[PDB]
């Protein structure tokens, strides 16, 4: 979108939301 | 009504602006403080003194860049006009004080005679007719979607968090350390002295900012890292000088996590988010591990997050969630929340008329924001 | 401006292109638009069209007369009346000189005061396509805007003042495209998720038009949402009537808003991050308000003896009548009605009452017949009284306890 | 250039003209006269807000003071919005 | 449900009203 076009820029390949290991 | 609402983006730093409903603010600048140095004999240069742009942004070493907003609390208010006076510009807004009605950021906790001597600019000098100022923890909400959350945030030299479950009231249960990146670059300078580089100027400080928010990260372990060799890769200047890597951006910016280091007992985000979780309720901890809203500009850079939640996997314990709002636009989605806050109906009440200000003012606006 | 204007034969001949097909029985030339704006005084008014600016429409009214076949005559003259007992239809005279010289219809126009209400078929005409030309001309870049808002003003309260019912359905588009897309996760993947969209995230325009869709129907929100009237217009029970039709009104409503095509098209919009729409969406809902307010004063919004008022020959039926209302009204435990609203509301239905009376006691010729009847109808009318007067009493003193 | 077309779509330019029949019963049925009652509405070729100004002199004035002095019920507010947006539009 | 001018009956009226609200009167223009 424009919108991460006319800023300086999101997130570059890495997520917001992450997870703890299986079985915590 | 063509008397859209002004959503107006502070920050310690930065300030962005635009109307209600809007996606983009088009108006996104700094905070600062600027004015000449020189004498010129020969005419056909630029006056004003105070500029904002890229004549500002261009002749650098002519202004003497100053910042008002101690922590965001700002102490040259009249400047603050004048660079509000700039935000009507014919460029800018050409709109007038008595056109709009006016949604303004915020931080918490502040004394009262800020929205006091705030309120008396813009209804006396400016004079608006709907003038509101509150939190972007639940413009962030907004922008995200999200009702009930931990919202933490990061400025430039202030940082808070607010864990709160819609709205609810919550004062005791709200933590808030300001102090971020303005030091750490100062302090980055410092490494650049250390290691045989001074600088002092205003816009000399702020090329050492952008070296840093340009340059900058965090490696996860510490002391094994630094057994290890690094690279000291150099960033070259305007005239293309050595700008080494070296232990500095990612050394430097743990002493957000080690405050101690800067020769003051504080605690650290990850101990300041664990006491607010401790300042909540076990009815409700269980969410709070959900509720992870996590926002601040200042905070991205790399070994950031993942580190952090390491961090949060030392401190809290068995079975935690991590669900972490992490967009790098969270600045922009507090004015994004705030646009769509005023694209509202009830959002009428919400604000503070122009005639409250004409008979009291200052408790009503107190009264109102709370 | 005009001297060797068109004839008055040929003036009644414009006046019959405009007025046969639709103030006559169709066609060219009849006597009826002939009779209208040929004669001597309908030459005046011809001259007054042509070779003058005053006249700015020349009122060819559809005058009938029934009870033989109504005689659908033309009449032209300067009586432009609404629509009350013909159909206007006024050659309207938007240029001075319409003569000869230029064209009969293009220095001219046909404006209309239609055979229904004139406050409806202005509305009707106005929201149809007045305010489109002026909103053209104001469209393409105030006086243009506050004319424009006089105009759709105008054709609100006219609407509001002839429109009684004036609770119409709420249209929910959903895009034909999106609909295609349900179909096809219809077929046997009936529950069409984002996945099927796939490459129509990236449509902020599309997207944006739906999310103005919604926008409108959160217009209709508002519309729904937004008024009552004052318990004194005509009868309580008109209001009493709207109460309940626009409980199950809104309930209707709610159920065609509750569509999961539109919730999942909204769902779609959610994805896209126009939290816009559909937070405002949600904070318009004046839904549950509006419907627990007729739930609330529902239990007393109901089955209420309104016939035994206009079923009541007799002053003992009336008092019948009186009882059965005052012993109904006591549902007020469960409803929570303002005072002066309820005091409003009993004193219209007074007046009714009393001219209820009026209609039965009218005919009794009490001075001039028997006076003896007159004492006894007198006396069924005091039951009336004392009887409206102890039970208003023990309403009273319940309204004490309220 | 003369395009005339009937459809719904009443745009207004500087000089764009118009003809139509708003009909007083909306349902233009074959089976009685669609044109009877009917509304009339024929955009002329002058300017639109000048042709509207006209089309609401000659449509409201005297329909309303008529609706105002006798009888929906609105029409003296509808009179009095009425002649004052055809002189502003003139 | 169809009590609607025709194509060629509503094609035919609004030809015939055309020229009465756009020229000096006559037929379809
Ligand atoms: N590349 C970057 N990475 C992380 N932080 C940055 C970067 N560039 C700028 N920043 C900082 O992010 C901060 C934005 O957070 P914000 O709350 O807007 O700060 P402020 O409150 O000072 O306006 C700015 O103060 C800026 O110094």
């Amino acid at each position: 979108d424009p919108k991460y076009a006319d800023l300086p820029g999101i997130a570059r390949n890495e997520p917001d939301v992450y997870e703890t290991s299986d079985l915590p | 009504i063509a008397n859209q609402p002004v959503v107006i983006d502070n920050g310690s730093g930065v300030i962005k602006a635009g109307f209600a409903g809007d996606q983009i603010p088009k108006y996104c600048f700094p905070n600062y403080v600027g004015r000449p140095k020189h004498v010129r004999v020969m005419a056909g240069a630029l006056e004003g003194d105070i500029f904002i742009g890229p004549k500002a942004e261009e002749h650098r070493g002519l202004l003497s860049i100053r910042y008002p907003m101690e922590h965001g609390i700002v102490k040259d208010w009249n400047d603050m006009e004048r660079i509000w006076q700039y935000v009507y510009s014919k460029d800018q807004l050409q709109t007038f004080s008595e056109e709009h009605p006016v949604l303004l950021t915020e931080a918490p906790l502040n004394p009262r005679k800020n929205r006091e001597r705030a309120a008396e600019v813009f209804f006396e000098t400016f004079n608006v007719p709907a003038l509101f100022i509150s939190m972007q923890a639940v413009l962030s909400l907004y922008a995200t979607g999200r009702t009930t959350g931990v919202v933490l945030d990061s400025g430039d030299g202030v940082t808070h968090a607010v864990p709160i479950y819609e709205g609810f009231a919550m004062p005791h249960s709200i933590m808030r350390i300001d102090i971020a990146g303005r030091d750490v670059s100062r302090f980055l300078r410092l490494y650049l002295r250390k290691e045989g580089y001074d600088f002092h100027s205003s816009s000399e400080f702020e090329i050492v900012k952008a070296i840093k928010e340009r340059a900058c990260y965090l490696s996860i372990n510490p002391q094994k890292d630094e057994t290890l060799e690094t690279e000291k890769a150099q960033y070259y200047l305007p005239d293309g000088s050595t700008i080494e890597i070296g232990p500095s951006r990612f050394r430097a910016p743990e002493l957000l996590f080690r405050p101690d280091l800067i020769g003051e007992e504080s605690e650290g985000i990850h101990e300041v988010l664990v006491f607010a979780i401790q300042k909540s309720d076990m009815d409700l901890r269980r969410t709070l591990f959900s509720n992870i809203v996590l926002s601040g500009g200042s905070t991205l850079f790399k070994g950031f997050g993942d580190r952090l939640l390491s961090e949060v996997k030392k401190l809290a314990p068995k079975d935690v969630k991590i669900r972490i709002s992490a967009p790098q636009e969270r600045l922009y989605s507090t004015w994004i929340g705030g646009s769509i806050l005023a694209s509202l109906d009830t959002f009428k009440k919400m604000w503070v008329s122009k005639k409250e200000y004409e008979e009291d003012g200052a408790r009503s606006i107190h009264r109102k924001t709370f | 401006a005009v001297q060797n204007v068109a004839d008055v034969s040929v003036l009644q001949k414009h006046l019959r292109k405009l007025v046969p097909l639709l103030l006559e029985d169709g066609g060219e030339a009849p006597a009826a638009l002939e009779a209208a704006l040929e004669e001597k005084s309908a030459l005046e008014q011809m001259r007054k069209f042509l070779s003058d600016p005053q006249v700015h429409t020349v009122l060819v009214e559809r005058s009938t007369l029934k009870e033989d076949k109504e005689f659908i005559s033309y009449n032209i003259n300067i009586d432009i009346h609404y629509g009350v007992k013909s159909n206007s239809l006024a050659f309207i005279k938007r240029t001075p000189v319409i003569d000869a010289d230029k064209p009969v219809s293009s220095q001219l126009r046909v404006l209309t005061l239609s055979e229904d209400s004139p406050y409806e078929t202005l509305h009707s005409f106005i929201s149809n396509a007045v305010a489109p030309f002026f909103k053209s001309y104001i469209r393409e870049s105030k006086m243009a805007p506050s004319v424009e808002k006089k105009i759709a003003e105008l054709e609100m309260g006219l609407l509001h003042l002839q429109q009684n019912i004036e609770i119409p359905e709420i249209s929910l588009p959903i895009h034909p495209m999106i609909t295609n897309v349900a179909k096809q996760c219809y077929e046997r993947g009936e529950k069409p998720k984002v996945t099927d969209f796939g490459d129509k995230v990236e449509d902020p325009t599309f997207l944006n038009q739906l999310q103005s869709g919604v926008n409108r129907w959160i217009r209709e929100i508002q519309k729904v949402t937004k008024l009552d009237r004052d318990p004194a217009s005509g009868t309580a029970l008109q209001e009493i009537s709207f109460w309940l039709n626009l409980e199950r009104a809104l309930y209707r409503i709610q159920e065609k808003r509750e569509s999961p095509e539109v919730l999942l098209t909204l769902d779609i919009l959610k994805h896209g991050k126009r939290f816009h729409a559909t937070v405002s969406f949600d904070t318009d809902t004046g839904l549950k308000q509006a419907l627990e307010t007729v739930n609330d004063y529902n239990p007393l919004m109901k089955d209420f003896p309104l016939n035994d008022l206009l079923s009541a020959t007799e002053l003992d039926k009336i008092r019948q009548a009186l009882v059965a209302i005052f012993t109904h009204l006591r549902k007020i435990r469960n409803t929570k009605y303002p005072i002066q609203r309820a005091l409003r509301l009993v004193e219209a239905i007074s007046r009714d009452l009393s001219s209820q009376l009026l209609k039965v006691l009218g005919t009794r010729k009490l001075m001039h017949v028997a006076y003896e009847e007159f004492e006894k109808v007198m006396v069924a009318c005091f039951e009336v009284f004392q009887t409206w007067d102890d039970e208003y009493e023990k309403l009273q003193v319940l309204l004490r306890d309220i | 250039f003369i395009s005339y077309n009937i459809n719904i779509d009443i745009h207004y330019g500087v000089k764009s003209n118009s003809l139509a029949f708003i009909k007083r019963t909306p349902v233009i049925d074959a089976d009685k006269p669609v044109s009877s009652q009917l509304r009339v509405l024929t955009l002329s070729e002058d300017s639109p807000y000048e042709t509207l100004h006209s089309f609401i002199s000659n449509a409201v004035a005297p329909f309303f003071k008529s609706y105002i002095r006798e009888s929906d019920k609105m029409a003296p507010s509808v009179e009095k919005k009425i002649a004052e947006l055809e002189m502003g539009l003139l």
